[PDB]
RNA sequence: CAGAGUGUAGCUUAACACAAAGCACCCAACUUACACUUAGGAGAUUUCAACUUAACUUGACCGCUCUGACCA
């Protein structure tokens, strides 16, 4: 009851949660893991994903890039026509992270590059300017947005 | 009209500023264990234990039993650790435990139980039947 | 370490068998990848377009 | 001013070029992972090709057999010679060439003379007003003797500090000691010239880093330098 | 004829029982408790005691869980407890360690369901 | 979805299962050492970097205010993947054509 | 180099004795991955003594940390 000293004991909404890059912390980072082998790209992405969690580093999203198939042609023996030799598939995994300190950037990059497996290229890019953050929303999340607007 | 609380609030220690960098329970079992711990602590507000819990006197119950036996803990621990290592040394015990076919002898366990913690369990069990309450008040 | 998270297997219920092959690059370097056929090595040629 | 001199130190490192060899325990797991992968996989085009050919031969229009095609692949692999993971510099123990120890990282050490005595320290230069502390470490590369290298600096914050005092000989109120700030960077490409190699600079791993550095100076370096 | 604490329909677990089997398994040890509704513990069986530890290769595997039930069931018969309720979670019930613990209690002579109260 | 490409499933011997089970338990400890070494390695860099900033702040706050600032030139950052064998100084790959299918 | 300070595996004001505990941590399975869950694994009192219980108290023995000596 409001007049009782135990008023507000059942409150729970303040314990529940309802990008710009500052000069001291990086806003949004995308870690690209491009390799011809799909197992290593998925494994390293999992390796990085668990690494960030133990370091209290927020992971926005972990997804995959569309596969790029490249046909490999080789010149025929003593000829001019290209003959099909092999097929190479490009597999890329992207792990999105946010909330990285500028000083910690040197520490994080050195650990991952040392752990980088053979044949797996490591690319980290600032894509916060791209935006295009179109995500499907649920009803409870959508309903509260209208209440703020109304 | 408002009245200040008579004591600390339940969730007063939680920091609302850095809500994003706070570890979550993430599971029902983790919240359940923490919830029971707070339920066993006294509170300044009315609780279920106040009306249904068995009333007890602040004076701790006096002990009229024999003096406890004197045992050297340091010597006991050295032999206990050594025995486990030999038990784990056997490759058959590990395979039996991994295949989920191992079992312990019931007679041997009770023999050591009655010597180490058997008297302690009996005191708690006798208290449930109210033998200490009736015989020795 | 390069071997910190390199040792892994196909974590899928259904997939095709793969064999360890060497992908010889355009500079002679090789990387271990898994191919459908048990080929002993694979060599990447140089494209005439990028010439 | 201040009675402590400012020196911008540089910690240049060479990333490994080749993957580190697997441990014996890693070999056991590596074989198992491939073995489990085979037993839980479906038939491939080459496996189905081999099975079909055997049945056709058993009953009795493919010119090339699946097994025969495998033999041709193995012939080409044997003719091609792979690169040497262990270079001649390892046998020569020439700690000046970047080609040695491709599996392990290398840290640059340069020999400098102070107080009529040669001391092995990281490359460093004195800080100047109107210049960032990181920029002083960058300037060290230009002062190097006949170097053509491109280095990638990671961040601007220093990775360590070492403080020493003069042995009561050069100690003064205006000049009491020095405080060096270390900056780590990655050596992308290039190498020094062939003019001076032995006495000028050496490239050593962390394990053999104590030979050149002093025990007190070694303690600060082993903190920001990994061995992964 | 003793009344059970009916209610608590919106919370878990229930309170409508006389005795309850509560199993606590930690990172290193597994413990089972038989306690009255008022909170008093009747009998207990844990892997922390040397009596059970001296015969167990590991105190945190399925074998340890199964061995606790066989010893606990023996102690319940000596104590006189034959009926008790068990209130597991959906994931605990599906676990193989809890199924063998329940099997030991049933094979030990203890029934995992109390008889209904007699109102008339 | 075709069932003709499925392979027969050979039963595993008791000893083969015995080896795999024990190897997966030895893999639980080897990976724990790799994480332990990585965990302490990160700790060494973090404590040394923070302590160096504390030393730098006292000497000159102007240099301390610049060290913690972000570096736009750092990103995009690319690291080339290692290779099992070093590149050949004199290697001429054959001629060919590359076609991409998306 | 002494000067003080300091002592359980990662943490803890866990440790009355019945006893070295709780949490964190690592693998496999599930999951794109994370998380949850299941099935598993590695673990500790610095070392000796003190009428004895002494992880606890009294001493050193041992390492660590801190301030100067030392120092390019």
């Amino acid at each position: 009851y409001k007049t009782k000293p135990t008023h507000g004991i059942g409150k729970y909404k303040h314990l529940i949660k309802a990008n710009l890059g500052t000069d001291y912390e990086y806003g949004v980072l995308n870690i690209h893991l491009t390799a011809y082998d799909m197992t290593l790209a998925e494994s390293y992405a999992q390796y990085v994903h668990n690494l960030c969690n133990s370091l209290s580093i927020k992971v926005e999203e972990s997804y995959a890039m569309p596969t790029k198939t490249i046909e490999v042609l080789q010149l025929q023996d003593q000829g001019s026509k290209m003959l099909l030799d092999s097929v190479l598939t490009t597999h890329e995994r992207v792990v999105q992270i946010s909330g990285l300190s500028a000083t910690f950037a040197e520490i994080f990059l050195e650990i991952i590059q040392s752990s980088l497996p053979e044949g797996v290229r490591l690319s980290v890019k600032e894509h916060t300017e791209e935006d295009f953050k179109g995500r499907f929303k649920a009803r409870p999340e959508l309903e509260e947005l209208l209440a703020k607007l109304k | 009209r408002r009245t200040p609380p008579l004591g600390p609030m339940p969730n007063s220690d939680i920091d609302l500023s850095n809500l994003e960098r706070l570890e979550k329970y993430r599971s029902f079992d983790r919240y359940r264990r923490r919830a029971e711990q707070e339920a066993q602590a006294p509170h300044w507000w009315r609780t279920y234990r106040e009306y249904f819990g068995e009333k007890t006197d602040p004076k701790e119950k006096i002990d009229i039993g024999l003096p406890p036996p004197k045992v050297s803990r340091t010597q006991q621990l050295l032999e206990r650790k050594q025995a486990i290592q030999e038990l784990r040394a056997n490759v058959e015990e590990e395979r039996a435990a991994r295949l989920r076919t191992a079992s312990v002898p019931l007679d041997a366990v009770r023999a050591e139980w009655e010597r180490t913690c058997g008297p302690y369990h009996k005191q708690r069990l006798a208290e449930y039947y109210g033998l200490y309450r009736d015989l020795f008040h | 370490d390069s071997s910190r998270a390199s040792l892994t297997r196909v974590h899928r219920q259904a997939y095709a068998r793969l064999y360890p092959v060497l992908l010889v690059k355009q500079d002679g370097s090789t990387i271990h990848i898994r191919y459908r056929e048990p080929r002993r090595m694979l060599a990447m040629p140089i494209d005439l377009d990028t010439l | 001013g201040s009675p402590w001199r400012l020196l911008g130190a540089l910690c240049l490192q060479r990333p490994p070029v080749v993957s580190k060899p697997l441990t014996p325990l890693q070999e056991e797991m590596a074989s198992l992972l491939q073995q489990i992968e085979i037993e839980r996989s479906l038939y491939s085009d080459h496996e189905l090709r081999a099975l079909d050919e055997n049945q056709r031969l058993a009953k009795k229009q493919d010119i090339l057999l699946a097994q025969d095609l495998e033999d041709m692949w193995e012939q080409k692999f044997l003719q091609f010679k792979l690169g040497a993971r262990i270079t001649e510099a390892d046998e020569k123990n020439d700690r000046t060439s970047l080609n040695r120890k491709l599996d392990r990282n290398l840290v640059l050490l340069v020999r400098e003379k102070f107080g009529d005595q040669d001391v092995w320290i990281l490359p460093q230069a004195e800080w100047q007003p109107g210049e960032t502390l990181r920029g002083t470490a960058e300037r060290t590369l230009a002062t190097l003797s006949e170097n053509n290298m491109e280095a990638k600096f990671l961040g601007n914050a220093p990775c360590g500090h070492y403080t020493f005092k003069f042995p009561q000989a050069m100690r003064t109120e205006s000049n009491l000691g020095a405080k060096v700030f270390f900056f780590k960077a990655l050596l992308l490409t290039g190498d020094f010239s062939q003019a001076g190699n032995k006495g000028h600079h050496v490239w050593v791993t962390k394990d053999e880093l104590g030979d050149y550095l002093k025990p007190k100076y070694l303690a600060q370096v082993r903190r920001f330098v990994s061995d992964l | 004829v003793a009344r059970k604490e009916r209610g608590w329909r919106t919370v878990f677990p229930s309170r409508e029982f006389w005795h309850r089997l509560r199993v606590i398994r930690t990172q290193h040890h597994v413990e089972a408790l038989v306690e009255h509704q008022n909170g008093k513990v009747v009998v207990s069986a844990s892997t922390r005691e040397w009596a059970i530890k001296k015969h167990l290769y590991s105190t945190r595997n399925v074998v340890a869980c199964e061995s606790i039930g066989r010893v606990l069931a023996q102690r319940c018969l000596e104590a006189g407890i034959n009926f008790m309720v068990y209130q597991p979670t959906p994931w605990e019930a599906a676990s193989d360690s809890m199924k063998r613990l329940q099997s030991a209690m049933t094979e030990g002579g203890v029934v995992l369901r109390e008889p209904q109260r007699i109102y008339e | 979805l075709d069932k003709a490409r499925e392979r027969p499933q050979v039963e595993l011997t008791f000893e083969e299962t015995e080896r795999r089970a024990l190897l997966l338990k030895k893999w639980s400890l080897y990976k724990q050492q790799e994480r332990k070494m990585e965990r302490d390695t990160i700790r060494a860099m973090l404590e040394a970097q923070q302590e160096a900033l504390e030393e730098l702040q006292l000497e000159s706050p102007k240099l301390h205010a610049e060290a913690i600032k972000r570096d736009p030139n750092l990103f995009p950052f690319e690291k080339e993947g290692p290779h099992y064998t070093p590149p050949i100084p004199n290697y001429q790959p054959p001629e060919g054509r590359y076609n991409d299918i998306t």
